[PDB]
């Protein structure tokens, strides 16, 4: 548990001054301009992004940040759900 | 182990006139072949310029200097015969001895590659000859001429049975009393050469003198003539269809190597190796192949004809040269 | 070689109810068009017998 | 074989050491007729035959070459039907070109650009000239090439699931799910869009994977 | 006038079709002699033939044409000055087309072409002729030949207008040496003086004017340049602003130099391309970054405005391999230290490359990185690599009837069937030395890195027989520094070795008090170890280290059991450091300390001593000759002495050298140094002896001085050296000049 | 490549020379308008690394050493009164004192000064192979007005050395346009190119009218590498009749008969007007020659390998030789009273009489 391992970073940096740019009734084109574009999209038939951020450097406590929010068919942005930390 | 550097440019003139400079390093333990047990240790230097004349030839030239250093030659007539030539008084009665030359050298050759393929050749001809001889100087004032030939003759316009020459000559004595007795001399027997004779077998075996006899281990000489006849075929049976590449030759060779300066007055009482007239004979089956890891070489010779304690190899294989 | 028949033929995923699979595009090959010709060392690998 | 110009009756003993198999002879003999007469009446033909020689002699990069000239010559030749299947049969036989055929272990996970471009050659074809008679053994081809990239993209989907870049695999195991909807190594794929949600903790992905996954698999 | 019909022959250049399409009016119009000229104009454009003739005599109109050889290709007379490839694409260009159509007019142009293209390479004097010959089948062929002289030695270059400095330093950094001429040189010469006065501080600097002159014998070239120098101006403190990302206190750690200094280009360029470079490690791979000097008369004082926007951060898309062939991209992958679906480290993605070249299987990696298209923010990188074809292999078998078998065999391939294994196999049958060893590694067991080896191993002499076994972990545990342990067993059994002093004590050291006498000794062991070892990789350099430290070391310990009990110590180092900040010429030091020793009241088994002597631990002395010399019981009275080579159990080596890519050649190799090592035996004790070595204590120190040579070959990187034995002792065996690979 | 085979023939004048003096280092193989010259007895004669000395026609005897030194002193030697002129490819201009060769002063111009200095009512004009003109105030140094002229980049060494006449200049220029110029303030009056070119990318774009022009009666004579000889109207410079026959440098006319050599080295003679000739020598060709003379009634010119040509002023006859000079020339010969001087590569200066 001290051989050492690189870095682990996934997905979009999400940072606490950017979140705060997404509110309510923005249009997709426009979320896409202010967190830049989602690394996950759902595949299965509705129009939703999933950005998440997450570190585990070395062995340290894995760390993560996902950001859910849903779009409603023409892409306006209908909700957020935060998730601040991982399930643990 | 051994070691060379070589780097040519193709045109020190536009001619095509090259300039290539060999430098080499060799460690040689002659217990590690047939050869009568001696270490030879050497490094040197050639400057050879490469230029054409016609179509596919090549002239070259070239000076070269060398050092060779030589330690515990096992005490036998060639080796302390060589030493009386150079004038060191021998130690016959103890092998704990050493001599070392500097070497000043000029060498001069022809190649004439008129070949087909690089691989399965059958309609084509090459020649390889190479001089060296001494400069006015040296420590030893030998002169050297090596022959290489090989010849591709189709007798179907199929180039399917094509008759495979070689024959290999050489020659060397030297100006005055320098002999080339003990450090560049010509070998038979192998892979290369006669096949069915041990690597380096083929030639004189020396005589001991009492030590702190006649011996059957090999000095090499400085005559030599090998020749090989092999005629190619399809294969019989393998699966032309993929086998196509591969190659199976059914072979005979002739080997004679000589020592000029076997004197059969001192040496009276011992065989005649100065004779050439012990011509050794074999001949048998080959198949040479290409594959992806490597190409593959299995022959089998019966040496039906050999003196005594000519030590025989049967069957050779080797990959990758 | 043989070695490119005896592979698995494709079997399209069933779409679970309630939900749908992505558009599909590129890599997608149109089907054989009931053509009768040879099929692997039965094809004349030889070029056409005249222009 | 001399480079004396010959006359073009050459075609007759040119052509039997080709059914013979004579390779290089047939090969340096096609070159030297073409480029002794290279826009005569025996120009096509003998431009195809040297095409086919230069296949059965396996110097496939001259083959490549030798088809783009082809093309570039004639976009419009009434057997560039054939033209098309050698060029995708002569990207895919440099791929299988490895010393690996005697020893059997596989090479789905090598480089796969010229299996992709063997793949579209092939599908090229299938589209543009569906009544030749080379249609059918090119959806053979068609069938296997689309399996071969979906195992490759398998494989670099299981290393990501190994080291943990779990978004990483979803993204990539999505791709198939978008190129590759039907082919076994997206079936054998699933699993792995499944745990990818389940170490992420996207439960909403997770609970739709699964159900995918569970109304499919045999 | 309407005609009905028209009449053509010949057509072998062009159809009768292309002939309707092409002329204005067709069968069936109404046509004049305007509009039959009209239609020979028309068919002159497709490129038939110049000569004519149209005849009218009834409802259809004749037309004739004079065919005539005019499908061409190329040949030249032989070519010196410019290389034959570089000619028939250069023809190419000018327009002889293989296969295109020719004349006496296109004769005559490309003869001055040809003219006109030697002339612009600097052999000014050339001349060109060309002649045709006929083909079967309505077909040319065209041969031309040269004359030219000598091309255009440069001469004075007569800069003019400068005060500081003078001509000689100028042109001495100008590859146009006082030769031949080149435009293209000329303008490189050009920046390379710009660039220098830039550097040196006269930010004001310009260049007014330049031109080329030919003697009335065009035989060489003036050049000539005028300087506009200004005045002495002095740099002033960088100021920045712009889209920053916040990271303006790196920024500004960064760019800021103290004030009052000299302006300088190459200064300036390299502070803004490393605030680009910082901008691309944290993930800003396309900042727009902008520079410009105030310039003030007052006080001369510059001071640059430095703007920076960031742009979007970019994500690492999608990682590809491209000639990754005969490797599994799991290897690739695997050490590729940036993770797919990340934002892009630029130097992560640079230490990747490093780690592909570390790695050393590749002949060449290249990286790209390009933008996916229709996407504005994300970013594709993909790597292109060639195979080294480690894959050397040699084999062979003799078999005869009174030589049963004879072999040698041997088989290193790293990545065997690719995947990333190590295999090497050796093996042989001479008569008098039997031997055979196989070894596999597969150094990513898990993804991790920890590395799992394994070696088996067979030593056989006609006396000396050896077999054994070991294996290993590899962990790393940092990013630098590397670990490992391991286990393994070996077994030796001795026997009739020459009666030597140091193997009888160590006999005796087992309790086995051997005989004394006749050669009759047989001694048999097996052995079970246990390895720790540590390395420490942090020389920042693909070939030839410059300015970092190597640690390696090494222990083995016996105690599980084993017939006989010791321990060994093996440090290894290799220290670099570069003449002042600049890393092109540098000094190292290199050094070894051995120790080995006994335990369980044992002492430490000869086999396993330490040598020294040779291009592997000691230039300049015999390898490993320089241990010391045995000591034998009487036999064809004494303790007799004998100056021949035995292991020592404790060693050190210290080397200083200074490794010289000198620039007597064009640096498109050499080194010098002082050297050092001894070895002593401690169980070796003085008190038993009378007038022999002092063996006892390492004060033996030998030396040697001289220098060596570096070169590439194929198989491996290979080293020459020479030297003097400046101090050495006697029976101190030596030879000047020796070689190694690695 | 092609030469002459060293023409030969009976030395028929049987000239000799009257002195020689080694004055010091010698111009090289450097191709350098650095002839010397003569006035009132005394010729001036200098060396390219920067030695300068004054020699008496009679005996060679000099009296000066100054080396104003490097400088790469060019631009040779011209004396007007108490002043001695002479450029200097570092853009300098020295002024000598007859006298004694103290120097008067140094002055800067725009470039290297390859054009030989001429003196004309108190301007010293020189221009320098940037192509810009400049005129010197005799006096005092001082650059009083300047013009400047299009550029090729690739051009022969624009010697060009200006001629002046009823109060204008006329000047060469690397384009090929003749211009005239009013000495008074440096206003043009007129350009005309001299001929067709551009047959190529570059080389075929040389068009140097690199010759001195002179005037004669109102009529000028222009010539250029690659162009013609030409006739021009002084008063409005529009052409007036060509010559195709030799176009390479250095022309002289005297006796309303024109001399001048070929680019392919080979001299010739043209008619009062008109281009064409009256007469052609032979086996000149491809080696260096020099401005012709024209001394004392024999047309006399150097060969680079180191020799002189006699020829007829009226005739093309060849009639005498072997003047022979260590290392040969590559300046200008000049012409005195009576007097004939000559300088070769290696420095030393000659005087041949007869």
């Amino acid at each position: 548990r001290v051989v050492y391992r690189p870095d682990i970073n996934q997905g979009n940096y999400l940072t606490a001054n950017d979140v705060s740019k997404i509110r309510v009734g923005m249009t997709q084109q426009q979320v896409a301009y202010a967190l830049g574009t989602p690394l996950m999209s759902d595949p299965f038939g509705t129009n939703t992004w999933f950005y998440v951020f997450r570190q585990q450097p070395g062995h340290e406590g894995v760390t993560q940040q996902t950001l859910t929010l849903t779009f409603n068919s023409s892409g306006v942005l209908t909700n957020i759900d935060n998730k601040p930390a991982l399930s643990g | 182990t051994y070691a060379e550097l070589s780097v040519t440019n193709p045109y020190f003139t536009v001619d095509g006139v090259s300039l290539g400079g060999r430098l080499f390093y060799n460690d040689f333990q002659a217990d590690d072949a047939d050869l009568s047990d001696y270490t030879n240790k050497s490094y040197g230097t050639d400057v050879t310029l490469g230029f054409p004349i016609n179509e596919y030839n090549s002239l070259r030239a070239g000076l070269g200097y060398v050092h060779n250093s030589l330690s515990n030659m096992q005490p036998q007539v060639a080796m302390w015969r060589y030493l009386y030539s150079m004038g060191e008084h021998p130690s016959t009665s103890d092998q704990d001895n050493s001599f070392k030359t500097d070497d000043f050298t000029f060498n001069y050759g022809w190649t004439y590659n008129k070949l087909d393929r690089g691989y399965f050749p059958t309609d084509g001809s090459r020649v390889n000859l190479t001089g060296k001889v001494t400069i006015p100087g040296s420590d030893n004032e030998y002169y050297k001429v090596t022959l290489d030939t090989a010849t591709y003759v189709p007798i179907d316009d199929d180039h399917k049975w094509v008759v495979l020459g070689r024959t290999r000559w050489g020659y060397g004595d030297g100006l005055g009393g320098k002999e080339m007795p003990f450090y560049e001399n010509f070998y038979a027997g192998g892979s290369s050469t006669v096949r069915g004779f041990q690597s380096n077998t083929i030639g004189p075996k020396a005589v001991y003198f009492p030590h702190q006899c006649k011996s059957d281990d090999a000095v090499g000489g400085n005559a030599m003539a090998v020749a090989s006849l092999e005629f190619i075929t399809p294969t019989p049976f393998i699966s032309d269809k993929y086998a196509n590449s591969v190659r199976t030759s059914f072979f005979w060779d002739m080997g004679t190597v000589w020592d000029t300066n076997w004197d059969s007055s001192q040496y009276s009482g011992y065989p005649d190796y100065s004779d050439p007239s012990n011509i050794r004979m074999s001949a048998g089956i080959a198949l040479q192949w290409m594959s992806p890891l490597g190409p593959l070489v299995f022959s089998y010779a019966q040496p039906f004809k050999k003196y005594d304690g000519d030590k025989a190899e049967q069957f050779q294989f080797n990959i990758g040269k | 070689d043989e070695a490119y028949l005896e592979a698995a033929p494709l079997a399209e995923l069933h779409a679970p109810a309630g939900m749908i699979l992505p558009v599909t595009s590129g890599d997608y090959a149109i089907p054989v068009t009931n053509g009768s010709g040879a099929v692997g060392k039965a094809l004349d690998i030889r070029p056409p017998a005249q222009p | 074989e001399v480079p004396d110009n010959p006359p073009n009756e050459i075609y007759a003993t040119a052509q039997q050491k080709l059914q013979d198999g004579n390779w290089r002879q047939a090969i340096t003999q096609l070159e030297a007729l073409d480029n002794r007469y290279p826009f005569g009446p025996y120009s096509q033909q003998v431009q195809l035959d040297l095409i086919y020689a230069y296949y059965k002699n396996a110097d496939l990069p001259l083959a490549q070459a030798a088809i783009d000239r082809f093309i570039r010559l004639n976009p419009t030749h009434p057997n560039i039907d054939y033209v098309m299947y050698m060029r995708g049969l002569t990207n895919m036989a440099l791929d299988d070109s490895a010393l690996q055929g005697f020893f059997g272990v596989d090479r789905s996970d090598r480089d796969p650009q010229h299996a992709r471009a063997a793949f579209s050659d092939f599908s090229k074809l299938v589209r543009g000239y569906p009544n030749s008679q080379y249609t059918t053994d090119a959806t053979k081809r068609l069938v296997f090439l689309k399996d071969r990239l979906a195992k490759y993209e398998y494989s670099v989907a299981e290393y990501y699931t190994e080291r943990g870049a779990w978004v990483a695999v979803v993204n990539r195991v999505e791709g198939m799910l978008r190129d590759y909807p039907d082919t076994q190594a997206t079936r054998d794929a699933l699993p792995l869009m499944e745990n990818a949600y389940r170490q992420m903790q996207m439960n909403a992905q997770a609970e739709k994977v699964a159900k995918i996954i569970a109304a499919n698999s045999s | 006038f309407v005609v009905k019909d028209i009449h053509f022959e010949g057509l072998q250049r062009v159809a009768v079709g292309a002939a309707l399409l092409s002329m204005p009016v067709r069968t069936g119009d109404t046509v004049n002699d305007e509009d039959i000229s009209n239609t020979i104009r028309a068919l002159f454009a497709t490129g038939n033939f110049e000569d004519v003739r149209v005849l009218r005599d009834g409802d259809t109109l004749l037309v004739q044409v004079k065919e005539r050889p005019t499908i061409a290709s190329i040949t030249f007379s032989g070519n010196k000055s410019v290389k034959d490839d570089m000619l028939k694409q250069n023809l190419e260009a000018s327009g002889v087309r293989v296969g295109e159509s020719l004349d006496r007019t296109t004769i005559a142009d490309i003869e001055k072409g040809l003219e006109d293209f030697y002339y612009s390479v600097g052999k000014y004097s050339a001349s060109v002729k060309a002649v045709v010959t006929p083909l079967p089948r309505n077909r040319v062929d065209l041969k031309l030949v040269f004359q030219e002289g000598v091309s255009a030695e440069i001469q004075q270059i007569n800069i003019v207008g400068n005060h500081a400095f003078t001509t000689d330093e100028l042109i001495s950094h100008f590859q146009l040496r006082d030769r031949k001429y080149q435009k293209q040189k000329l303008a490189g010469d050009l920046e390379t003086l710009r660039s220098y006065y830039l550097d040196r501080g006269y930010a004001r600097f310009n260049i007014d004017s330049t031109q080329v002159s030919l003697t009335p014998d065009k035989k060489g070239i003036y050049v000539t340049v005028n300087i506009t120098e200004g005045d002495q101006y002095k740099l002033s403190g960088v100021e920045v602003s712009g889209n920053l990302a916040g990271h303006s206190a790196e920024i500004e750690q960064l760019t800021k130099i103290e004030p009052g200094e000299l302006y300088n280009g190459t200064k300036v360029t390299k502070m803004e391309d490393d605030i680009k470079k910082l901008l691309g490690r944290y993930g800003y791979a396309y900042p727009r970054v902008q520079s410009m000097p105030e310039i003030n008369d007052a006080d001369k004082t510059v001071k640059l405005r430095v703007n920076v926007d960031a742009g979007n951060r970019f994500y690492v898309r999608k990682i590809r391999f491209e000639g990754n062939d005969t490797s599994k991209d799991a290897v690739l992958r695997r050490e590729m230290r940036q993770m797919e679906g990340a934002w892009l480290g630029s130097d992560l993605v640079d230490q990747g490359k490093e780690r592909l070249n570390r790695l050393g299987f590749f002949e060449t990696v290249d990286t790209d990185t390009q933008r996916v298209p229709g996407s504005p923010d994300q970013v594709d990188v993909v790597y292109k690599v060639k195979e080294r074809n480690t894959g050397s292999f040699n084999f062979g078998i003799g078999y005869g009837t009174e030589s049963g078998v004879s072999f040698q065999a041997g088989v290193q391939q790293d990545n065997w069937l690719g995947t990333g294994y190590a295999v090497g196999i050796n093996g042989t049958k001479n008569d008098y030395q039997t031997y055979a060893e196989l070894s596999v590694t597969n150094p990513y067991f898990t993804v991790d890195g920890v590395s799992l080896g394994g070696r088996l191993f067979y030593n056989d002499f006609q006396t000396n027989k050896s077999y054994g076994t070991c294996v290993t972990l590899g962990f790393p545990i940092n990013e630098y520094n590397s670990l490992r342990a391991g286990l393994g067993y070996v077994h030796n059994s001795l026997s009739n070795m020459q009666p030597q002093v140091a193997m009888w004590r160590y006999l005796y050291s087992m309790g086995e008090h051997p005989s004394t006498s006749d050669q009759d000794n047989s001694f048999k062991t097996d052995d079970f170890t246990f390895n720790y070892g540590w390395t420490y990789n942090k020389l920042d350099r693909g070939y030839f280290p410059t300015d970092g430290s190597r640690v390696n070391l090494t222990g083995k310990v016996t105690i599980p059991g084993s017939d006989n009990e010791y321990y060994k110590v093996t440090l290894d180092t290799a220290t670099y450091v570069p003449i002042d900040d600049d890393h092109k010429w540098v000094v190292l030091g290199r050094t070894r300390w051995g120790y080995g020793d006994g335990l369980g009241g044992k002492e430490m088994p000869f086999y396993e001593n330490f040598y020294a002597g040779g291009s592997s631990t000691v230039r300049g002395f015999q390898s490993n000759t320089i241990g010391p010399k045995a000591v034998y019981f009487p036999h064809q009275k004494d303790l007799c002495k004998s100056d021949d080579a035995v292991g020592g159990n404790a060693m050190a080596v210290a080397s200083l050298e200074f490794i010289t890519p000198t620039p007597f050649i064009s640096d498109k190799r050499t080194s010098f140094f002082w050297d050092m090592g001894t070895v002593w035996d401690t169980n070796w004790d003085s008190s038993q002896y009378s007038g022999y070595p002092d063996y006892s204590d390492p004060s033996n120190i030998r030396m040697s001085a001289g220098i060596a040579l570096q070169w590439m070959s194929p198989l491996g990187p290979l080293v020459f050296s020479y030297a003097q034995p400046f101090k050495k002792y006697d029976g101190d065996k030596a030879e000047q000049f020796q070689f190694n690979i690695g | 490549v092609k030469m002459s085979p060293l023409p030969t023939v009976e030395n028929q004048f049987t000239p000799t020379t009257a002195w020689s003096t080694s004055v010091g280092s010698g111009i090289g193989n450097f191709y350098s308008n650095l002839h010397p010259a003569l006035a009132d007895n005394v010729v001036y004669a200098a060396d390219r690394a920067g030695l300068v000395k004054a020699l008496n026609a009679d005996d060679g005897k000099e009296i000066w050493s100054v080396s104003l030194a490097p400088a790469l002193l060019s631009g040779g030697v011209t004396v007007s009164g108490g002043h001695v002129y002479i450029g200097s490819e570092k853009a300098q201009v020295y002024a000598l004192n007859t006298s004694d060769g103290t120097v008067a002063w140094q002055t800067k111009v725009a470039g290297e000064a390859l054009s030989r200095p001429v003196v004309s009512d108190g301007l010293v004009l020189i221009h320098t192979s940037n192509g810009q003109l400049q005129a010197l105030n005799e006096a005092d140094g001082a650059v009083k007005w300047t013009v400047n002229l299009d550029m090729p980049s690739l051009s022969l060494r624009g010697e060009s050395a200006p001629t002046t006449a009823f109060g204008a200049a006329v000047v060469g220029g690397d384009n090929g346009r003749v211009s005239a110029v009013l000495m008074e303030q440096g206003q043009m009056i007129w350009q005309q190119r001299i001929s067709q070119a551009t047959g190529s990318t570059e080389i075929d774009r040389l068009s140097d009218v690199d010759t001195t022009p002179v005037v004669v009666n109102g009529v000028v004579f222009a010539l250029a590498y690659n162009g013609n000889l030409t006739a021009l109207d002084l008063r409005s410079g529009q052409i007036m009749w060509k010559r195709e026959l030799g176009s390479v440098n250095d022309f002289i006319v005297d006796g309303n008969r024109i001399y001048l050599v070929d680019q392919n080295d080979r001299v010739m003679a043209l008619t009062i007007d008109g281009g064409v000739t009256l007469w052609t020598q032979s086996d000149l060709l491809h080696r260096l020659l020099t401005s012709p003379v024209l001394y004392n009634g024999n047309l006399v010119v150097g060969d680079s390998e180191g020799y002189l040509h006699w020829i007829n002023v009226e005739d093309g006859r060849f009639v005498a030789q072997q003047k022979v000079d260590s290392s040969g020339f590559q300046t200008e010969p000049v012409a005195a009273d009576g007097k004939l001087l000559i300088q070769a590569k290696d420095g030393t200066v000659y005087s041949i009489t007869r």
